[PDB]
């Protein structure tokens, strides 16, 4: 009758006491858009686990004997051999079909819910948003009633067949959907969202084709991308609850995710959030739906009468409130303060701040920082010796993440530490350097590299001392560097540098990179050329040419940061691109009929295009001949028409699934009746393999 | 093998041309099957 009654559902006096909360709480609801919901999400993720979870790639991540370098969350944890893994995954697939099909509902949600944590936990190199909304999503899912409407259970059982659910079963997933929308809106109110920076060149996609009918690339690339995105997820949180606003708010949030389904290649995260935007409307619309219908139709689809009542739910005649109500209450007033609690949960686990707050994965913060790395060097001193060595970037891993979070560069150094002893290296000190760049800004050091990780210090709850502080006081100089990017030719590049006081940079100019020089933008540094012992010391606004071929060191020598830029040019790539220019103009020359003269022996394989019968092509000639190669096949790519490439996904995802189901099958025979001998194996993986045809 | 260790001529190039990456941290598994 109420005003707020109508608008919100409940009125003021039903939180006076805990008995009018729970009664609240536990209302009857009609069962229909719950399990909707949940059969779409079982669906989804049954599509899912072939594909981003790693079942196809499955036997290439945790190969046995290989030795690689892990990031578990903690370090207990350790991965089982290979085929226990298949059965892990195997454990998951059916877990997944009994929530798609509501059998055995909550055995099969702990099935899911378990084996998916385990795989969570294990990596943190795997970790996405959309994979902890997931994990989210299958927990909230095993205490709710879901198993009541469109079930395998109702057939079975009469008690579970189309009967009422408390109302907290919709109104978690409710909050935690507004949630989502909420604070991923609110933490796009960065400096580097609002002013244009995050996704700076999102906006060339043909998608927004018809804004640029009346936009500017730059204007389009700012009001509709930036500020679109952001009023669109506080918009959305809020909208789509009121009855009023619910039909604009499902358009935009609808073209919304199939703009962000096209552009990105997320994975399943855009239809999971489709499949939940209707959970907001009335909690019988699939009903009503139904109804609408032939009724010979009506034969085949769900029952369309009043549900018959639960006894999970209090009604009014009364019913003094039970046990697992007050326990349904609880939990869902618990996770959601638990959920508006640990996106800002910070300052707690300090250990694994850095530039960014937190690990990625659980602060709903998307496409909001990219990151550039232009160096990465690891050094080694051995403890008897005293040699100093260099190991590649990324040996023994399999990821690129270690780069960003001193947790997961610890658990690197220790995993180096216990494994060079194989390749004669005694106790050794690893030393870390790597230059990174965040939406745009001068390239510095993220670890100190005078620390060796391997005996430094790491605790979870206290910040560690050696990471170096981003330097935000160089933000605006984003605009003016970018205006040296544009003035550079085809051949030009720039790199920019922003150095401590007291570091130095000791860098070697490959033979092919002549004509490279430096500029000193602000500070003071001093350049040092080791061939001949000679060091001259640069003011503001003073250009060197530096040697190629040799090493040269930069010092810094002010109390501030100090900001410099190398400008260089491949002299070999040019050399080589205008020698095949003449050989493409005199090739042309020939094929018009000028140049009457007789081709050279050497062009003459050229015109033939085939090494048969003749002196073996010159590597110039060998490059003409791949670069015309892959011109053509570019060419004949790009006219090429839209039905052989659905054709072709279609065979591709057909592919990926046939070789997760025969590789599983074959690590299930293993496990039950034994390993046979080594022939038969090869057979077979020959057989998986296989493309399909 | 021996692709561990490398030289001290190709570690201390910071000057090497690539290709650009993006890194949202957010689609997929990125390079998957590569790295
Ligand atoms: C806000 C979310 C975060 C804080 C949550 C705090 C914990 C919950 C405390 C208890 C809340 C009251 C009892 C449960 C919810 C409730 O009253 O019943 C529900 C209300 O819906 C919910 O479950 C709401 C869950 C939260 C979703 C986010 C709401 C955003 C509100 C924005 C400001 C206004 C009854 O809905 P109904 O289908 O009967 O329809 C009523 C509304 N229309 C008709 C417009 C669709
Ligand atoms: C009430 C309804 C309410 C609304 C619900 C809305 C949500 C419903 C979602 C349900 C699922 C719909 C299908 C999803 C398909 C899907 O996601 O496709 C894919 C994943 O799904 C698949 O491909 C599934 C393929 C399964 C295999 C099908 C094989 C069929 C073979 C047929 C016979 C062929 C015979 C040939 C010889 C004659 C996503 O692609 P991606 O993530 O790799 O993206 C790559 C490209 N970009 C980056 C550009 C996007
Ligand atoms: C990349 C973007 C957001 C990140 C993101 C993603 C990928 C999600 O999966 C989310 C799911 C749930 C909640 C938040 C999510 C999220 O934050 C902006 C997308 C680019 C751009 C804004 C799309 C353009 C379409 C809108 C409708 C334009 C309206 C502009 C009017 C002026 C016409
Ligand atoms: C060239 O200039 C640099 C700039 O400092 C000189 O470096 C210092 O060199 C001394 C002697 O090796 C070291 O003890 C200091 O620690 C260095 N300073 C820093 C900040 O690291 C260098 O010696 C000069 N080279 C020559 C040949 O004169
Ligand atoms: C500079 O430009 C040259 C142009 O060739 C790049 O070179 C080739 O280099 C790769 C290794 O990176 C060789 O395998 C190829 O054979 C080279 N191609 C030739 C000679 O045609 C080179 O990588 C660029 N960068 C640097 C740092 O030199
Ligand atoms: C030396 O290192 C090589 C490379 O592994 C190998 O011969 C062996 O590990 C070591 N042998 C001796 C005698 O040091």
């Amino acid at each position: 009758d109420s005003r707020i009654g109508k608008l919100l559902g409940f009125e003021w006096t039903d939180l006076s006491s805990w008995r009018r909360l729970v009664t609240l709480l536990n209302r009857p609801t009609d069962p229909a858009s719950l399990a909707v919901f949940r059969f779409l999400f079982g669906f989804l993720m049954v599509l899912d686990i072939p594909q981003e979870r790693g079942l196809s790639s499955l036997d290439r991540k945790y190969l046995d004997g290989l030795d690689v370098c892990r990031f578990p969350l903690l370090d207990a944890l350790r991965p089982l051999p290979l085929d226990w893994m298949y059965l892990v995954y195997t454990i998951m697939f059916l877990g997944a079909l009994g929530m798609m099909l509501g059998l055995c509902y909550r055995i099969s949600c702990v099935l899911f819910l378990l084996p998916y944590w385990y795989v969570f936990l294990l990596d943190k190199t795997s970790w996405n948003n959309h994979s902890y909304l997931y994990g989210l999503l299958a927990f909230q899912l095993t205490f709710m009633d879901a198993n009541h409407y469109w079930s395998v259970d109702g057939l079975l059982n009469a008690h579970r067949r189309n009967a009422h659910v408390p109302l907290w079963n919709y109104a978690v997933l409710r909050g935690q959907i507004f949630i989502v929308y909420f604070i991923a809106g609110v933490k796009k109110l960065d400096a580097d969202w609002v002013e244009g920076y995050s996704m700076e060149y999102l906006s060339r996609h043909w998608l927004f084709s018809p804004f640029k009918l009346l936009l500017s690339e730059e204007l389009t690339s700012l009001l509709v991308v930036h500020w679109g995105g952001l009023l669109l997820d506080l918009s959305a949180g809020f909208l789509l609850f009121f009855d009023v606003s619910r039909s604009i708010g499902l358009f935009f949030v609808s073209y919304f995710h199939c703009m962000n389904s096209q552009l990105f290649s997320i994975g399943m995260f855009s239809y999971v959030m489709l499949a939940s935007s209707p959970l907001f409307c009335s909690p019988e619309w699939p009903r009503k739906l139904v109804s609408y219908c032939p009724r010979r139709l009506q034969q085949l689809l769900p029952l369309k009468a009043a549900p018959q009542p639960s006894v999970s739910c209090v009604y009014k005649r009364g019913q003094k409130p039970g046990l697992r109500h007050q326990l349904g209450a609880a939990f869902t007033l618990l996770y959601l303060l638990e959920q508006l609690f640990l996106p800002y949960s910070h300052f707690l686990t300090q250990g694994y701040n850095n530039w960014t707050n937190g690990l990625y994965g659980y602060s709903w913060d998307m496409m909001v920082h990219s990151r550039s790395h232009q160096h990465v060097k690891i050094t080694y001193r051995d403890g008897r010796t005293g040699e100093l060595g260099y190991l590649n970037p990324g040996v023994f891993t399999q990821s690129r993440r270690w780069k960003d979070h001193a947790d997961m560069l610890k658990q690197y150094a220790t995993c180096l530490s216990r494994l060079l002893p194989k390749y004669n290296v005694t106790e050794p000190q690893i030393y870390f350097d790597i230059w990174v760049s965040i939406n745009d800004r001068f390239q510095q050091r993220i670890f100190d590299p005078r620390v060796d990780i391997v005996q430094a210090a790491w605790s979870p709850f206290q910040r560690t001392s050696w990471v170096q502080p981003l330097l935000m006081d160089l933000s605006p100089w984003r605009a003016k560097l970018q205006e040296i990017k544009s003035s550079l030719d085809n051949h030009t590049e720039v790199v920019f540098i922003a150095d401590f006081p007291g570091l130095h940079l000791e860098n070697f100019v490959s033979e092919d990179l002549g004509n490279t020089s430096i500029q000193l933008l602000q500070g003071e540094v001093t350049v040092e050329l080791v061939a001949e012992q000679k060091n001259q010391t640069l003011r503001e606004g003073e250009k060197m040419q530096l040697p190629a071929g040799e090493y040269h060191k930069v010092y810094t020598t002010s109390p501030s940061p100090s900001c410099y830029m190398y400008v260089y040019v491949n002299t070999t790539e040019l050399a080589l691109e205008q020698d095949l220019a003449y050989l493409q103009e005199l090739k042309e020359k020939v094929e018009n009929g000028s140049e009457t003269g007789p081709l050279p022996p050497e062009l003459q394989p050229l015109l033939e295009g085939e090494v048969k019968g003749g002196p073996e092509p010159t590597p110039l000639v060998q490059t003409f001949l791949r670069r015309q190669q892959r011109l053509q096949e570019i060419e004949r790519r790009r006219n090429t028409p839209f039905h052989e490439r659905f054709f072709r996904f279609l065979l591709r995802k057909l592919y990926v699934f046939r070789r997760s189901f025969l590789m599983t099958c074959i690590s299930l025979r293993n496990l039950i009746l034994g390993r046979p001998s080594l022939e038969q194996l090869a057979q077979e993986v020959t057989y998986a393999n296989l493309r399909p045809f | 093998l021996d692709s561990v260790f490398s030289s001290s001529e190709r570690a201390h190039q910071v000057l090497r041309i690539r290709k650009r990456a993006n890194s949202f941290l957010e689609e997929l598994r990125h390079s998957s099957l590569e790295r």
